[PDB]
């Protein structure tokens, strides 16, 4: 399952995830591509900021959904 | 009575409509996120301006207080 | 043997088959002809969905029988 993460600079990165992944997993995957430590990452989907312990399926995030990255 | 690709072309047209609905659904999602971010950054910009303004007034009042002490001092050390 | 396949929009195609052909085989023939992936196809005959591992003879599909085709439509 592929999703997109958009940064404030406007670039889009692609992530390979599963519905079971937590938001904390996703921040780790963003770390691996961008080098941004997870504790500086805020993730937003559908106008709401996502919580570390919850899962992608908890937020109805599905393939080709777009998450938005805003740094602390 | 399906001609070469007639069922094929209905299938492609019907897939296209499913894709267009996903893009429409995603647009509502992405506009909520983009308006959320606009507000969040505006609120963090206003907060930092309030903090910097608080710092400015504290420094300005320290200056006045320092002058008050300095005058009481200069009158004491020169007469 | 010729059989007919029909969708919910009224369209009918003709397929050349043998009674020993499996339903998976039939769905592959429909793919080669109309470009519809087998996992997007559902076939119906005599009030039941036809399973991939069974043959046309298993469902008593004969010359000029008409199957119904239901498409699973996927943006996802
Ligand atoms: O939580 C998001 C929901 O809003 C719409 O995009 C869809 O109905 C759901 O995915
Ligand atoms: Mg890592
Ligand atoms: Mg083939």
């Amino acid at each position: 399952m592929q999703i997109f993460v958009k940064t404030l600079t406007g670039k889009t990165i692609t992530l390979e995830v599963e519905p079971s992944d937590t938001i904390e997993n996703v921040k780790a995957k963003i770390q691996d591509k961008e080098g941004i430590p997870p504790d500086q990452q805020r993730l937003i989907f559908a106008g709401k900021q996502l919580e570390d312990g919850r899962t992608l399926s908890d937020y109805n995030i599905q393939k080709e959904s777009t998450l938005h990255l805003v740094l602390r | 009575l399906s001609k070469p690709g007639e069922l094929r072309r209905e299938y492609e047209e019907e897939i296209s409509k499913v894709a267009a609905e996903r893009r429409a659904s995603e647009e509502e999602e992405n506009k909520a996120s983009e308006e959320y971010i606009q507000r969040l950054l505006a609120e963090e910009e206003e907060e930092e301006k309030r903090q910097a303004e608080k710092r400015r007034r504290a420094m300005e009042e320290q200056l006045k207080s320092d002058e008050e002490l300095a005058r009481k001092l200069s009158i004491d050390i020169n007469n």
